């Protein structure tokens, strides 16, 4: 089946950048990727509560609610939560990314190949 | 007499017959000091020309990097301030501004002042990045639109010396 | 590599034959104020900003043009009160006609004139008269805008465009207080 | 040597950290020297202190222990030699003529451009009985940032020595437990070092952003 | 809760109005000062003003009872886990007020040590400038939060509002792209 | 053994711990057996962030460190800058008098906050409100003089950011008149109150030897009877010309510290009276224009700004004036290279500042030996063996302001 990836960010350009790094089919040895984009913490949480996601990418720099806070929340609140990848706006934010318990963390600006490799590692 | 240990009671009882001292904000806001570091304001000369010359000295001095200024040329077709420069873009990030006042002391034209207005809060990170059009002081009476030539015969020096009128 | 030894201020150093006083004072850590000097331009000693007292010399000498001789003694503004007075007077004369343009001048913050007026200038103006004025800016090309009032007439632009590049399409023009860097007419 | 410590070497006029915004001004070479050792008659009680110290220590021990003496702005700095720090501190605290009871703390200061002396720990000591105060300074290399802890002599230093480690990596050997006090135990790097980046983020603005102060130009 | 499962007619509307009224009128803060802004928060509770006037005298010491979090200070890195723990340990509904430039965006301390906005770790309801915001500004921000609380949907209305807000949010161009007269 | 002792966090988020202080207590039922201290929950990077700003700008940072004693932090910073510049002997008398007046009013304010927070910690709820009424009385003066309620940037290298507003002196005279009475109203709640004394007498005992060993200073040290105050020993900013009594106690415990603070408030009122007495008109900034802060703030119908006279001077007449304004505002003074450790008697003890300059316009190093940081070494001594309720009283008595602790 297609994999659904929740990409969370209120910056549209970061969402487009994530969708560019990950094509419809990343690593052609892998299934097709379906993108549900969310720009608000409540919607991201509700979509996670719906479930069925293989990975969620949470922009650590999301304005009204950072992706690290959402990451910790989703790991505390959804049973069988899918692996979380975080985009960090700062190198010193790594520690918080460690605290967010996200399986991986990709610093801004989104490096396409680095993000694709991280995702493939999480979705494999 | 052991009464001293009870003095506190005398206090609290007494206070519950003296009138409460609370300021009645917001129905009756309190008097903030005249010198208070309120919201920055961009001012104009009496003819309406913007005082700011876009020198970025205010932003230079800001310890918080809370001011962003881009200068641009005044020209006859469009003049915003006396002289060759004016602040085309003027943003203050009030979620970085610490109200220190160093900007004011930095400004060489008194274009930047601090009002006593202080009420400010918004639900958006971005709604508190106040732009030039939010900051420019209200177009007082006798002023004309900012895009116009200097007062007839007057020159930037005449403006800085205060020798201008509507 | 004939080395000549001399004392600048109280201290002593040894430098290649032919080295200028300003270069030596640079090498020993002393900031002699300077505008017209340039290491890569032939010295011109025009602005007279870099004056220093030299032993056996009645007049102050432009350190930018004074070739080092053996056994010379030199005292900069850091130790020569006379040299200090000379430099500060040159600074004042340099600022009297200068526009009050620092907020609008692009060079503001990176201006050698500002910095050296701080380090080697009087606290405030003594000049209550009328400043020289030019209509400004004026383009000397599609790229370069000239502001003649701010020009300290150091001739570094002209000296570069002649010595370094064979492009004397600007020169010092007019005379006296009216001297100004300029292109020919419209070329 | 009596030559001063150069913590930095400014190149060019106007404090340019790099090539410079105007040509021909970058040729100056101004070393940034801290004050050198004061000649001898140290002002005020300083002589009275140091002489007493030189008496309590031997000539050989005093010469091996005290690397430099610097009086600056009527403040006495004893640039003490590493390794010998506990002995000198014990002498200062215990000697009735010195009796510097109160060590006020430890402050690290990083001089990456000072060869072999990159990290300096400063110990402000005060003698309440004599109403005196001085500052010990111990220099350690970056490659061997180990300094002897003064814990046995000044327990007050325990936290300071910890913070200084956390912030500079100065390893106070012999300290009970040099755990980070301010930063998380898992934190990487020592922030107060110059090599550590400021770790700021750009300030946002409508259509623009201002990079942190450590990225933008300075003089 | 059952109160949100009411039919979308007048019952749910009136319940929303009354619940918003009550929650805005009894917005107990958590006893969670951090820094300078914590002192100004105490000053706001102090007699010269009276935060108690707005039903907010009870600074709840236990997160369980607290319905509001005035961050009111600078969230260091080492504090973000603790601040998040306290937030998560309040019981819903809960709102967060980023008091001060430090709490809202990191303020002057654009550094490694500071998180640069609690928004990184907890959802922020209202941002409050100032360094520190004077108590009148804190009361203003709290009144703006009262207005936000009163106009709060519930149940099916809550879901519809989340959908509408999500759709609207997807379109706003990012702040870095709002190039105005900026050449 | 283990099984009868619990390990608990007084934790950051706790009403008595100021939100960012973590006391890890090993308690045998409810007696404190060990009191580990966890710090850095308020670390802000100020000491490093300073290094990327000019002098006279780092002031805005330092006042944020120990936010209850802003004027003390600023005075320490600016005195360090002046000592480095060698300008300590050239500062105007009026600036020094205003500095003493502001530091002492700040001492009153800081002790009021200490007493309020302690009293509410120990259940004395009305202590908070009465102490904060008194504190607001002083914060109005601070707002008038500086335009800010806290984190003022009023005290600047070589003087002050500006001179007192014309009404300021009368506001401070009113303070000198009323602070005795309002402070007495506060004292009626606590001073002789049987429950308050029972709650702090003998509690948090710390020997003079303990204070010396941990480097304690301020009220904690002076509660041991030692009359050590940096204002009398090692005078600074002209305290030599003020008549005031070094407040000391013999109890060596929490109540002794409380009484020391209550009396230090009165001594501050007395020094403020003296300041007003010896406050003659004059400049507030060094006359050396090469270093003096060039801005002259003045109010108008359009708010606080540069005085129009200054604008005229630097934009129409004075070229050297314009250059000096531009450079001192943007680049700022550059201090001669060197080190200096300068200490002040902050309300919580010997607030020291190690300042290092590399000849540049930005500080090379500014390390604050904040007294609160060292005083928190006394949590073990003053809490271990006592009751947890008594440990709260001890910690309150230390009066730790965590901003200065973590900086
Ligand atoms: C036609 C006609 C006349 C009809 C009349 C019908 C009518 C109105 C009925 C009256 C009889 C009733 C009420 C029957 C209905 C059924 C019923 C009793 C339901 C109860 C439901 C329930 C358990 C709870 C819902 C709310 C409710 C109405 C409960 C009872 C009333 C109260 C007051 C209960 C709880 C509230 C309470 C006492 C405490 C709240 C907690 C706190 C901390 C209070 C506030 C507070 C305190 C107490 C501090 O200590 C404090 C100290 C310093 C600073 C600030 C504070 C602070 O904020
Ligand atoms: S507000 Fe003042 S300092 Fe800022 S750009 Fe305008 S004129 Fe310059
Ligand atoms: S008040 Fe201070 S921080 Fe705010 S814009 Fe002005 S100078 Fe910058
Ligand atoms: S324009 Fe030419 S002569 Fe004038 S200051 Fe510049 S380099 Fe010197
Ligand atoms: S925003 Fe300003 S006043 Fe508030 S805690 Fe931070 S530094 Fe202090
Ligand atoms: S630099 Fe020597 S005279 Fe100009």
């Amino acid at each position: 089946a297609p994999l659904r990836i929740l990409v969370y960010s209120d910056n549209p350009r970061t969402r487009e950048q994530v969708r560019l790094a990950l094509g419809k089919r990343i690593h052609p040895e892998l299934p097709e990727i379906e993108y549900v984009d969310v720009a608000t913490a409540p919607m991201a949480i509700s979509q996670m509560d719906a479930g069925g996601f293989d990975l969620a990418i949470l922009d650590g720099e999301a304005t009204p609610a950072g992706g690290m806070g959402v990451a910790k929340q989703v790991k505390d609140e959804i049973d069988d939560c899918p692996p979380i990848l975080v985009l960090t706006g700062r190198a010193d934010d790594a520690w918080l990314a460690k605290w967010s318990r996200a399986e991986a963390a990709v610093p801004h600006p989104i490096d396409p190949i680095r993000l694709s490799d991280a995702v493939v590692s999480l979705l494999r | 007499k052991f009464l001293d240990a009870l003095a506190g009671f005398a206090v609290t009882l007494g206070s519950m017959f003296k009138k409460p001292i609370t300021e009645g904000y917001p129905e009756k806001p309190g008097p903030v000091a005249p010198r208070y570091h309120g919201r920055h304001q961009l001012n104009r000369y009496p003819d309406g020309l913007e005082k700011c010359i876009g020198c970025e000295l205010c932003a230079w001095a800001c310890p918080a990097d809370a001011i962003y200024v881009e200068g641009a040329d005044n020209t006859a077709d469009e003049r915003y301030s006396p002289g060759e420069r004016y602040g085309r873009v003027y943003q203050i990030n009030y979620l970085r501004c610490i109200g220190c006042g160093l900007c004011i002391e930095a400004c060489p034209t008194r274009a930047l002042t601090m009002t006593t207005e202080y009420e400010m809060a918004d639900d958006n990170r971005a709604d508190l990045i106040w732009g030039k059009d939010k900051l420019l002081a209200p177009l007082q009476e006798g002023m004309q639109a900012p895009p116009h030539d200097m007062a007839p015969g007057k020159t930037d020096d005449d403006y800085y010396l205060g020798n201008v009128t509507p | 590599v004939e080395m000549v030894s001399l004392t600048i201020d109280d201290h002593e150093i040894s430098v290649p034959k032919g080295t200028l006083l300003i270069r030596a004072a640079e090498l020993m850590g002393i900031q002699i104020p300077r505008f017209c000097d340039h290491p890569l331009l032939d010295p011109v000693g025009a602005c007279r900003q870099c004056l220093v007292e030299v032993e056996g010399q009645r007049k102050p000498m432009a350190s930018c043009t004074t070739t080092v001789m053996p056994d010379m003694v030199v005292r900069t503004q850091f130790t020569s009160e006379a040299a200090d007075k000379a430099q500060r007077g040159v600074m004042e004369l340099l600022l009297i006609n200068h526009p009050l343009d620092c907020p609008i001048c692009d060079k503001g913050g990176e201006c050698p004139l500002q910095n050296q007026a701080m380090s080697n200038g009087r606290p405030e103006t003594r000049f209550e008269d009328v400043k020289r004025t030019f209509p400004k800016p004026i383009s000397i090309s599609s790229q370069v805008l000239l502001d003649r009032e701010r020009c300290v007439l150091c001739a570094r632009c002209t000296r570069f465009s002649s010595q370094i590049a064979g492009d004397p399409f600007i020169d010092l023009m007019e005379r006296g207080a009216l001297q100004q860097v300029g292109i020919g007419q419209d070329k | 040597g009596d030559e001063p410590e150069i913590i930095a070497v400014r190149r060019g006029m106007f404090g340019n950290r790099d090539t410079g915004d105007t040509s021909g001004y970058g040729r100056l070479v101004r070393p940034v020297a801290l004050p050198g050792s004061t000649p001898r008659p140290y002002g005020g009680y300083f002589d009275a202190v140091m002489d007493r110290l030189a008496e309590v220590l031997g000539e050989e021990r005093y010469a091996m222990s005290i690397e430099r003496v610097v009086v600056y702005r009527d403040q006495l700095t004893i640039e003490v030699s590493r390794v010998q720090l506990p002995a000198v501190a014990s002498v200062l605290r215990d000697d009735p003529d010195l009796r510097f009871e109160l060590c006020l703390g430890v402050s690290g200061v990083h001089y990456p451009e000072d060869t072999g002396r990159e990290l300096h720990a400063v110990y402000p000591l005060m003698s309440i009985t004599h109403n005196r105060r001085i500052q010990l300074e111990v220099a350690a290399p970056d490659a061997d940032p180990h300094i002897p802890s003064l814990y046995a002599v000044y327990p007050t230093t325990d936290w300071h020595e910890r913070e200084t480690y956390d912030f500079f990596g100065i390893i106070f050997d012999g300290h009970p437990s040099l755990t980070r006090i301010e930063m998380p135990d898992d934190w990487e790097g020592h922030p107060q070092r110059k090599d550590y980046p400021l770790g700021g983020i750009p300030v946002e603005y409508h259509g623009a952003q201002i990079p942190p102060p450590d990225q933008r130009r300075s003089y | 809760g059952l109160e949100e499962r009411l039919p979308g007619g007048i019952l749910l509307s009136t319940v929303e109005t009354v619940a918003g009224y009550v929650r805005k009128g009894s917005l107990w803060p958590a006893t969670f000062g951090l820094a300078c802004c914590a002192i100004e928060m105490m000053s706001t509770a102090g007699p010269r003003f009276d935060i108690a006037r707005f039903g907010m005298e009870r600074f709840s010491a236990t997160p369980r009872q607290a319905d509001l979090m005035i961050v009111a200070g600078r969230v260091s890195q080492k504090m973000a886990p603790v601040l998040r723990q306290i937030y998560d340990q309040m019981v819903e509904p809960k709102w967060v007020l980023a008091m001060g430039v430090c709490a809202s965006s990191g303020g002057m301390f654009n550094n490694y040590a500071v998180v640069q906005g609690v928004d990184h770790v907890v959802p922020v309801d209202i941002y409050l400038p100032g360094c520190p915001p004077r108590p009148e500004m804190l009361l203003h921000a709290i009144l703006k939060l009262h207005d936000k609380i009163q106009q709060m949907p519930l149940g099916v209305n809550r879901e519809e509002a989340i959908r509408e807000a999500e759709q609207a949010a997807l379109a706003v161009p990012p702040t870095i792209e709002l190039k105005g007269l900026l050449r | 053994q283990a099984g009868e002792r619990i390990v608990v966090n007084m934790g950051p988020q706790h009403p008595s711990t100021h939100g960012v202080l973590r006391l890890i207590l090993e308690i045998e039922g409810e007696i404190i057996t060990e009191a580990r201290c966890g710090i850095g929950y308020l670390h802000t990077g100020i000491e490093k962030n300073l290094e990327y700003r000019n002098w006279t700008q780092g002031v805005t940072f330092v006042t944020r460190m120990d936010y209850l004693s802003p004027f003390f932090n600023e005075t320490a910073y600016c005195l360090g800058v002046e000592k480095l510049l060698g300008i300590t002997d050239d500062i105007p008398e009026r600036a020094s008098v205003i500095r003493v007046m502001l530091m002492e009013l700040n001492r009153i304010s800081s002790h009021l906050v200490a007493l309020a927070t302690g009293g509410m910690e120990l259940g004395a709820m009305s202590a908070m409100f009465y102490g904060f009424r008194e504190r607001e009385e002083i914060l109005r003066v601070f707002e008038s003089i500086t335009g800010l309620r806290m984190n003022h940037a009023y005290i600047r290298p070589g003087g002050l950011a500006a001179d007192l507003p014309d009404d300021a002196i009368t506001q401070v005279r009113r303070l000198v008149e009323i602070l005795p009475k309002r402070l007495k109203d506060l004292e009626d709640l606590l001073n002789e109150n049987y429950i308050w004394k029972a709650r702090t007498v003998g509690v948090g005992y710390l020997d003079l030897t303990g204070c010396m060993a941990l480097g304690i200073t301020g009220p904690i040290l002076r509660s041991t009877g030692l009359p050590h105050d940096l204002r009398k020993a090692q005078p600074y900013c002209g305290y030599e010309n003020y008549e005031f009594d070094v407040i000391t106690d013999d109890r060596c415990d929490s109540y002794g510290r409380y009484i020391i603070r209550v009396k230090e408030m009165h001594e501050s009122v007395k020094i403020v009276e003296q300041c007003l007495a010896r406050l003659k008109p004059g400049p507030v900034m060094i006359s050396d224009k090469k270093l003096a802060w060039p801005a002259d703030l003045k109010l108008g119908p359009d708010g606080l700004g540069n005085s129009p006279e200054h604008i005229a001077k630097i934009m129409g007449r004075s070229m050297e004036g314009l250059i000096h304004h531009f450079k001192l505002v943007t680049e700022g003074i550059r201090v001669p290279p060197g080190q200096v450790y300068v200490a002040v008697e902050s309300p919580r003890g010997e607030l020291g500042v190690h300042m290092v300059s590399d000849g540049g316009t930005r500080p090379y190093r500014v390390h604050y030996r904040d007294p609160s940081f060292t005083n928190l070494q006394a949590v073990a001594a003053t809490c271990e063996g006592g009751m947890v309720a008594d440990a709260i009283a001890a910690v309150a008595s230390i009066d730790p302001v965590m901003g200065g602790v973590d900086r």
